[PDB]
This record gives C-alpha cells, structure tokens and sequence, in this order.
C-alpha cells in the first residue's frame, strides 16, 4: 500500500518534471534567439545619424 | 543467535513439510498469497526502478 502509492506519486511526478523539462528547454530555445539578436545588434545607431534625424 | 534461529526454523519447516499434515490446507493458501504478493512487489519494484 505504500509502494503502489509511491508508484502513483511517481506517475504524477512523471508528468511534472517532463513539463519542467519542457519549460526549461523553452527557456533554452528562447535565450538562444535572444543571444543571436543581441550579438547581431552590438552596433547601435550612429552618432551622426542622431544629429541629422533630429 | 539469528543464524542459529534461522537454521532451527529451516529444519523445523523441513520436518513440517516432509509429511502432509492437517495444517497444510491453510499453509498452502498462505504460501500462495505470499507468492502472489511477492510477484506484485517484483513488478512494482521493476517499474519503479525503470
């Protein structure tokens, strides 16, 4: 009775850490594309652009 | 002391189950319930380990 309830706890734990691995990979795939857009936008707008646009 | 106790219990169960007695009609049912509960504990241990 205490090991089948340990099995019924772990099948509930089979859902949650698979959801937590799916969230952490969704953090990992979103931090990859924000690192690629920050590396491509190191150079900002120019100093002579701000004087002529304003 | 536990090894002497388990050797005396093993020889006592050997001389018990050597001759068919009147307590066998509930002892065989008790061993069948213990082997079915142990088969459930084997399948639960294998699925819990995997």
């Amino acid at each position: 009775s205490t090991k089948e309830s340990k099995n019924e706890k772990l099948k509930e734990d089979l859902e949650r850490e698979q959801r937590w691995l799916d969230e952490q990979q969704q953090i990992m795939e979103s931090l990859n594309v924000l690192h690629s857009e920050l590396k491509n936008k190191v150079e900002t707008f120019s100093e002579s652009r701000i004087f002529n646009e304003l | 002391k536990l090894a002497l106790d388990r050797m005396r219990l093993s020889t006592a169960l050997k001389k018990n189950l050597e001759k068919i007695s009147r307590q066998s009609s509930v002892l065989m049912d008790n061993m069948k319930h213990l082997l079915e509960l142990n088969k459930l504990i084997m399948k639960s241990q294998q699925e819990s380990w995997d």
